[PDB]
């Protein structure tokens, strides 16, 4: 191989980030442009999301792999904050290289950013450190999900999605725990729905429906049979399927499968559960016997999902048929197969209200994109909203804070005799590309755009107003309501600057080539 | 075998089933038409304007 | 066929290829020093500041290239620390003797005279060596701390060290009496308070698999009888893979209620042979986890064997490839089992264990890529804190001693020679390059700094040295910038000889000639 | 992965759709020069195509940008009718429009919104230029006709297009707001009749009944069956497989003769002379059924049952076994007739009504295909003609009015977007250009004038590119639903605007 | 010449002169649109008619020679 160091890999570092960041900065925010990206599979994927662009790319260098993975943290953490943490991380390389080109040792410049990254997250802290609860936040949450839902250019009427994200996150991620929890959110949805059709179903909705319409379409409260028992082919880990080759071999195959399921559907109904949800669900033959014994019950369920009806419903667990008892049953508030107005999206709700241990957002859309549109819309809303539900901390974004952060540090730079003022400068100097690149996606002069806000930030001494993130002509982060969790505003910084630092401490590269992913 | 070559074999075979005769004769006036088009398109005349001229012919 | 090549062309081909591999180690090992990225083979990537780690992953063709491989390991097998330094030094001599070999002049005495100062240095090293044991208290936890403070910031963390060093203190003493480096395992998370690590003697557990309700499954035990298990518990248990089938007539419903039996049997084989927390090194099935849920006995799956081992050494217990638990020592137990989430992941803490010299650290880094080196700073401190324990005499760090040793040889550079000052001038200078590498790889002036030390080394100063965050002149011993004297001693042994060895060889046979 | 960048992907987004937006617009406009689809890529052949999708779809789309338009203009065609030609060109036109702007780098923010607004401007101008001819039903009949006239026009149909001038309007009227193949059931069959098509009574099917069954039945009570035989009906005893040696290979084909006979018995429990099913049999079983007295009428038209059941009061259902689960129906006569050289069994006794059957006779399937599609677009657009009876004059009059009203709006309303908003209007005037040469007639002296001419208010007047002249789009009946025209304005903007917002294409 | 937006300002001054604006023009001194009342950038009818004169001729006159015979 070759050890590639000095400007050699320093290029291989500064090289990869630029191709990466730019499609992201051209896709940056709502003004960010929607990029069709087609696989080697020949499949169009339109990506205005840097993370989705990151999900779409893997660019060859180890950092370009990690940058895809970098946003995923804040994408998991904060939701929104995916694109900005990367696009600026490459701008530091621009900054830093010139700074090394200024002769400033790489570890010197490497350190000053993080060194100046304090005020970066620290100046943010001063904007809104506020905290509110669910019914309070729901207005800031929809106000933030004005931006976050609209970050996918779908917020319209979707305060429905915001408001169901309000009560979704607090349920799963408590304001007091201050621990990230999306796990008990049950992501659910189906193609063919609407953006305007979206639901938060506090219980679990199973795809399967009643085995017959002749059997009632309502199972009463509770009394659900949670079981692993075969009513169709069992499908274990490994067994080979042999069929019947004879006339005398065919007849008895029908009798036995009738004889056991009756007793089983009996015993289940005799166990006293009026919905049998079986980890191995019903064949079409078990359905009529279920109708013979006249019990409402569910067909094939995913293996762990029968646990998902054990956890979410508060029903104490019976693993299998052999153990059937009336004490441990599945619970449901109300069992209904529900059509939302698009029968293309049709679910049987196992309804949870009193004990709901998995909250279920149900998202809808006409196409695979449109759900995913609403999905990544609300999910990134969901996380910022989660961030805001724990502590409702916002800032006036889109570079209005980046300028105001660029004041202190670049100022504070020269306050210090230390070499890192140049870094601190270039630190505070690297901040402002976001409104710049935004104004470019916003289709305006990016250069005055930043300074328009600093002219404000002179006057303002605070982000409130800003430039146009929505291209709607009102220059605001305030009445335009560019409002996002100040947490995730600080998450981009620490992730961007400290990753680049770790990228910067390594100019030492053993690869067969220069940039190897 | 060529986009304009395949219509030729057709053109020949049709006059047979059309008549039983003139099998060559439909093609002998084919290149006759194929020339005049040029001078027109060389005159620059529009081909669809040239097209209905064939009808008029 | 078979190859062999003598000659200065090859003997310089020796030294040339020799200095090629030191390229890696000749960057790194410093706080403002560098780490190394070696991405080798199939696209496998590795980030290690340690040379002896990456160097052996890197291609070394030559006998000299392979000779320096153990030289880094030689220091790596000693302190686990300082591989890059011992490797950097060897190639330096070759630059210094490079005139002589291009002069063409090498009496074998030159390398034989390298051994002289090598002793004399490691002499003066262990001579000037000062024990830190009776110097610092009795418990020596300030021995630990001031070695913990300065060895946390010699790579990354100069802030947390105020908070962490005192934990690097008590973790060393607790773990020590057992030299296992697994029991200090640090737990990274995020979402709690970042840059805050708590030292917890009990082992947090990364992974456990518990479903069919999480609140109908007990997550805590004040006497876990710990099932330390290598056993997998499968989704559905077939009777046979052959001479059995599925549905063609009778086995449709016959296999299944029989399929449940082995799981009824085997999942219970953990229980009746005893357990409360069931730690399986391998997964737990969902209806199996429903079983364990229905059994109200905590079940874990995909558990790292190391977490089992730290517990194994904490319980006096053992891991079990058998669902059968036949004894408390082949099984395990503790007086506390607590599932809790610090950072948002399920931990299973075994605390108050029958032994538990394990020191677990619940740590949170400032960000994603920044979180790791803190733990590496923690252990590196823990290492040389324990190494300040495993060697009583601990001298000044940051290459403080070498400069004097250079002048100590610049003495002989004056004093010794009929000739060999040429060596003594060459040899000694290569010392100063290793801390020079720091001022270098930190971008500060070694010569200036080192010679600013030398003016006071002219005063007779010895421990005068570099604080390697600022790269500034100081007294490293008083600054508690430290490594033990044997660590200093161990370095000059190999690096001197590697030059000597590879010099004795102008000829490398290749028997396969392949 | 593999990321197409700002330079190539958009110029690729430029060329590809523009490269596919060229061929159908030659075909397009009054006296549009036909595209000849060349199939050398599957067979080696020539195909004469005015048809957008036939041009478009028969060419598989590779380029990511060539995807969307051929995809978007396709659904635009199945939805709103003849969308493959319009939206492809129109978006490719706007892509031709963006380039100078992109050469000027007009912001991708600016162009989308600029064309967003100007799209409404034309849509409103189209609306402004749109006026109901459907004020009176007979006018609405003509409005349906005049709008179908623009829909049915410029196709290889001859008596079909005229047959569907009334037939769409007749179906769209009596459906009161819709159009359907349930009101008129298309039967496309061979025959001496070339474009001739008429409205069938009952329905006909293509097959001859020989052997011992009489070819005509009187007093026929239809027993409708979604169920039938494959000549082998899977059941308990039907699974017999004796094959081991080569003798059992000889014995096995003969058991099929044993299988065919018992199937006749299940229908006899019903006791009906006429049993129709959706499934087919050979002659040798035709020998069995007429002998047992229950006549097997095989492979009944799915629409044919629906044809009767709608008029006869019968019910459509699935899974037939016994007569109860699928309602009975009544044909006055079950007969077999001579149609050209084709010998067809025919059901009748119910004439027209709610459900009709449309028999399409043709020399080829080519003359049959356009008729159902030209009606397909007619019915929907004439369903649209109900929603908006607005018929705005086609053949460029609608086009040359819109860009006008866009223009003044494209002027003062933007302080910038005149870049986009006017470039939008330009594409509207491009369609009249690509026809003018196809008419041989001058685009320029026509367009800018004739637009202004009729944009200064001669609305009936417009572009007759049959003759190439400035012509009346009223008396020529060149006018069409404001809906069908508004919708092709809707898609093509995006297909141009979407890939504009695409500055980068990653290939994973 | 100034390096400002001709696209906007012109189409703005067109948005000014679409409706018509006889009072205002684009001030390259200011960089922004500005009065023509004689705001001082309003220039004599003498020049701006004749500047319009001469080149209007030449262009079409340049059009007039298709045929050029160059004997050098």
């Amino acid at each position: 191989k070759s050890r590639l160091m000095g400007l050699e890999a320093l290029k291989s570092h500064i090289m990869a980030a630029k191709a990466v960041a730019n499609t992201m900065r051209t896709s940056l925010g709502p003004n960010g442009l929607d990029k069709m990206m087609v696989d080697k599979d020949g499949d169009v994927t339109v990506t205005n999301d840097g993370a989705t662009i990151l999900s779409m790319m893997d660019v060859d260098h180890q950092i370009a792999k990690l940058m895809v993975e970098l946003s995923k943290s804040q994408d998991d953490e904060i939701g929104d904050g995916t694109t900005g943490v990367v696009v600026l991380a490459g701008a530091l390389l621009e900054e830093a290289e010139q700074l090394l080109d200024r002769g400033i040792h790489p570890i010197r410049i490497a350190d000053g950013y993080e060194q100046a990254a304090r005020v970066a997250i620290e100046h943010l802290d001063k904007i809104s450190d506020s905290v509110l609860v669910d019914i309070k936040d729901t207005e800031p949450l929809i106000q933030t999900a004005k931006t976050t839902l609209g970050s996918k250019v779908v917020n319209s009427c979707h305060r429905q999605m915001a408001e169901i994200a309000v009560n979704a996150v607090l349920t799963v991620a408590d304001m007091e725990r201050r621990d990230v929890d999306f796990e008990l959110i049950k992501v659910e949805g189906k193609v063919g729905g609407r953006l305007e059709d979206t639901k938060l179903i506090k219980g679990v909705i199973v795809d399967k429906d009643f085995s017959h319409p002749q059997m009632p379409k309502k199972v009463e409260d509770a009394k659900i049979a949670i079981l692993t028992c075969p009513f169709e082919p069992p499908k274990p880990k490994t067994k080979h399927k042999l069929d019947v080759t004879s006339v005398e071999d065919y007849k008895a195959l029908q009798k036995y499968e009738k004889e056991k399921f009756e007793e089983m559907i009996q015993q289940i109904k005799e166990t006293g559960a009026n919905l049998a949800i079986c980890q191995w669900g019903f064949d079409d033959e078990a359905n009529h016997l279920l109708l013979q014994n006249n019990l409402p019950a569910v067909r094939w369920v995913g293996g762990p999902e029968i646990e998902l009806i054990a956890i979410a419903t508060g029903g104490r667990i019976v693993p299998r048929f052999s153990e059937l008892t009336a004490e441990k049953l599945g619970f449901a508030g109300l069992v209904q197969e529900i059509s939302f107005g698009t029968t293309k999206d049709k679910m049987l709700v196992i309804e949870q209200c009193k004990n709901s241990r998995a909250v279920t957002i149900f998202i809808r859309g006409g196409n695979k994109m449109i759900i995913e549109e609403a999905k990544r819309s609300l999910h990134d809303a969901l996380c910022v909203i989660r961030n805001l539900i724990r502590d409702n901390r916002v800032v006036y974004g889109g570079g209005a804070a980046e300028i105001s952060c660029a004041l202190a540090v670049s100022q504070e730079a020269d306050k210090c005799p230390t070499l890192e003022q140049y870094a601190m400068r270039a630190f505070a100097d690297a901040l402002e590309v976001i409104p710049m690149a935004l104004s470019e996606n916003s289709g305006m002069n990016p250069i005055q755009t930043m300074t328009e806000v600093r002219a404000r930030q002179v006057k303002e001494m605070n982000p409130a107003l800003g430039i146009d993130c929505l291209h709607k002509g009102t220059n605001d982060m305030k009445q335009q309501h560019v409002i996002e969790t100040l947490i995730g505003k600080k998450q981009q910084i620490s992730l961007a600057t400290q990753m680049v630092r770790m990228i910067l401490k390594i100019d030492d590269i053993r690869k067969p080539g220069e940039s190897e992913e | 075998l060529h986009p304009a070559a395949r219509m030729l074999v057709e053109l020949s075979k049709a006059q047979d089933i059309e008549a039983g005769d003139g099998t060559t004769s439909v093609v002998i006036i084919a290149g006759s038409l194929l020339d005049s088009c040029t001078k027109l398109l060389q005159k620059g005349i529009h081909p669809t304007i040239i097209s209905e001229s064939f009808q008029k012919a | 066929g078979t190859d062999s090549s003598q000659g200065i062309p090859q003997l310089v081909s020796n030294i040339s290829a020799c200095q090629v591999i030191a390229e890696a180690v000749r960057t790194t090992l410093g706080p403002r020093g560098m780490d190394k990225l070696i991405v080798d083979g199939r696209g496998k990537a590795t980030i290690s500041n340690d040379g002896a780690t990456i160097l052996k992953l890197l291609d070394v063709v030559h006998p000299a290239a392979k000779t320096l491989v153990d030289i880094a390991k030689s220091q790596d097998a000693e302190v686990g620390d300082g591989t890059t330094s011992v490797t950097l030094l060897a190639a330096e001599f070759l630059k210094q003797v490079k005139p002589y070999v291009e002069e063409g002049l090498h009496p074998q005495i030159i390398i034989r005279a390298f051994r002289t100062a090598t002793q004399l240095a490691v002499n003066k090293i262990k001579e000037i060596a000062v024990t830190v044991k009776k110097a610092d208290k009795v418990e020596q936890r300030k021995l630990l701390e001031k070695c913990a403070m300065t060895a946390l910031s010699s790579k990354l963390i100069s802030q947390q060290k105020a908070f962490f060093a005192k934990m690097v203190v008590d973790a060393v003493m607790m773990l020590d009496d057992l030299l296992q480096l697994k029991m200090i395992g640090i737990k990274k998370v995020q979402g709690g308070a970042l840059e805050d690590s708590q030292l917890v003697a009990g082992v947090a557990f990364k992974k456990t698999f518990s479903y069919a309700g999480f609140e109908m499954q007990p997550k805590k035990y004040h006497n876990p009888k710990i099932a330390l298990l290598n056993v997998e518990l499968e989704l559905k248990a077939e009777k046979d893979n052959a001479e059995i089938r599925v549905h063609t007539v009778e086995d449709y419903q016959a296999i299944v209620d029989a399929e449940w039996n082995i799981l009824y049997d085997k999942l219970e084989k953990i229980h009746h042979s005893g357990a409360k927390v069931v730690l399986s090194k391998l997964p737990i099935g969902d209806v199996a986890t429903q079983y364990f849920a229905d059994r109200d006995m905590f079940c874990a799956g995909r558990v790292p064997e190391e977490d089992l081992k730290r517990t194994m050494m904490a319980c006096g217990g053992s891991i079990q490839t058998s669902v059968n638990a036949l004894s408390a020592d082949v099984l395990g137990r503790c007086q506390v089992f607590e599932e809790t989430q610090i950072g948002g992941e399920r931990y299973n803490f075994f605390t108050g264990c029958p032994k538990a010299k394990t020191c677990t650290f619940i740590l949170r880094g400032g960000a994603e890529q920044f979180m790791e080196e803190t733990e590496r700073s923690l252990h590196d401190a823990i290492m040389i804190v324990r190494r300040a324990i495993k060697n009583d005499s601990v001298v000044a760090g940051g290459g403080a001693i070498e400069m004097e040793l250079s002048k100590y040889l610049r003495d002989y550079s004056r004093t010794i020679p009929g000739k060999q000052q040429l060596l003594i001038g060459a040899y000694a200078k290569a010392l100063e390059i290793i801390p020079r590498q720091l001022c270098d790889n930190a971008g500060f002036d070694a010569t200036n700094i080192l010679n600013k030390l030398r003016a006071r080394h002219a005063q007779g100063g010895t421990w005068y040295g570099v604080d390697i965050n600022n790269e500034d002149i100081a007294d490293n011993f008083e600054a508690f910038v430290w490594e033990p004297a044997m660590v200093r001693i161990n370095a000059l042994t190999a690096a001197s000889e590697a030059a000597c060895l590879i010099v004795s060889v102008d000829e490398t046979i290749k028997n396969p000639r392949s | 992965a593999d990321e197409e960048r700002a330079e190539t992907a958009r110029l690729t987004s430029f060329i590809g759709a523009i490269a596919i937006g060229d061929l159908v617009k030659s075909t397009l406009g009054p006296k549009g020069m036909d595209k000849i689809l060349l199939s050398s890529g599957r067979d080696a052949s020539l195909m004469v195509t005015n048809d957008g999708a036939t041009i478009l779809k028969n060419i598989g789309v590779d380029n990511p940008a060539a995807k969307v338009l051929v995809d978007m203009s396709r659904v635009q065609d199945d939805e709103v009718g003849d969308g493959t030609t319009s939206v492809t060109v129109l978006a490719a036109e706007l892509l031709r429009e963006a380039e100078s702007l992109i050469a000027k780098k007009i912001h991708p923010q600016t162009i989308i919104a600029g064309w967003r607004e100007a799209t409404k401007a034309a849509r409103e101008a189209l609306l402004s230029s749109a006026v109901d001819h459907g004020s009176d039903e007979v006018k609405f009949r003509q409005d349906l006709m005049n709008i179908a006239g623009t829909t049915l026009s410029s196709k290889l149909l001859t008596h079909h297009k005229d047959h569907f001038t009334k037939l769409a309007v007749e179906a769209v009227l009596r459906l009161k707001g819709s159009g359907n193949l349930e009101a008129i059931h298309i039967i496309k069959k061979l025959g001496g009749s070339l474009a001739d098509s008429y409205l069938d009574e009952g329905f006909l099917l293509d097959k001859k009944i020989g052997v011992n069954q009489p070819k005509r039945i009187e007093n026929a009570k239809i027993l409708i069956a979604n169920t039938g035989m494959d000549t082998d009906k899977i059941k308990i005893f039907g699974s017999r497989v004796r094959v081991d040696s080569t003798a059992k290979v000889a014995e096995i084909e003969h058991a099929e003769k044993e299988k065919m006979k018992e199937k006749v018995e299940r229908i006899l429990k019903h006791g009906i002379n006429c049993f129709i099913n959706r499934q087919l049999i050979y002659n040798y079983p035709e020998q069995l059924f007429g002998a047992a007295g229950v006549m097997a009428i095989e492979h009944a038209d799915f629409a044919g049952v629906e044809r009767l059941a709608l008029v006869t009061g019968g019910e459509i259902a699935s899974t037939f076994d016994h007569p109860e689960l699928v309602k009975l129906g009544s044909c006055k006569l079950i007969e077999e007739v001579m149609i050209g050289e084709d010998k067809l069994i025919h059901f009748s006794g119910v004439a027209l009504g709610e459900a009709c059957t449309i028999v399409l006779r043709g020399a080829t399937q080519q003359i049959l295909d356009e008729a159902e599609r030209s009606l397909h677009d007619a019915l929907c657009v004439l369903a649209q003609t109900v929603k908006d009876s607005r018929t705005v004059y086609g053949g460029g009059c609608s086009e040359m009015l819109m860009a006008h009203a866009v223009t003044q709006l494209a002027n003062r309303t933007p302080g910038k977007e005149a870049v986009a908003m006017e470039s939008y209007a330009k594409a509207l005037r491009m369609l009249p250009t690509i026809i003018a040469d196809n008419a041989g007639y001058d685009s320029a002296d026509l367009v800018a004038q004739l637009r202004a001419a009729h944009s200064e208010g001669n609305t009936t007047a417009g572009l007759d590119m049959r003759e190439g002249t400035i012509g009346d789009m009223a008396i020529l009946g060149i006018t069409e639903s404001f809906q069908v025209k508004r919708q092709v304005l809707l898609s093509a903007a995006e297909a141009a605007e979407v890939i504009l917002r695409v500055d980068n294409i990653i290939k994973a | 010449n100034a390096g400002y937006d001709s696209a906007d300002l012109v189409a703005q001054l067109r948005a000014a002169h679409s409706e018509g604006n006889t009072t205002a023009g684009l001030d390259m001194r200011e960089g922004t649109i500005g009065d023509m009342a004689i705001l001082g950038i309003t220039e004599s009818f003498q020049v701006k008619r004749q500047v319009l004169l001469s080149a209007a001729e030449a262009a079409e006159v340049i059009l007039r020679v298709d045929n050029i015979i160059k004997a050098a």
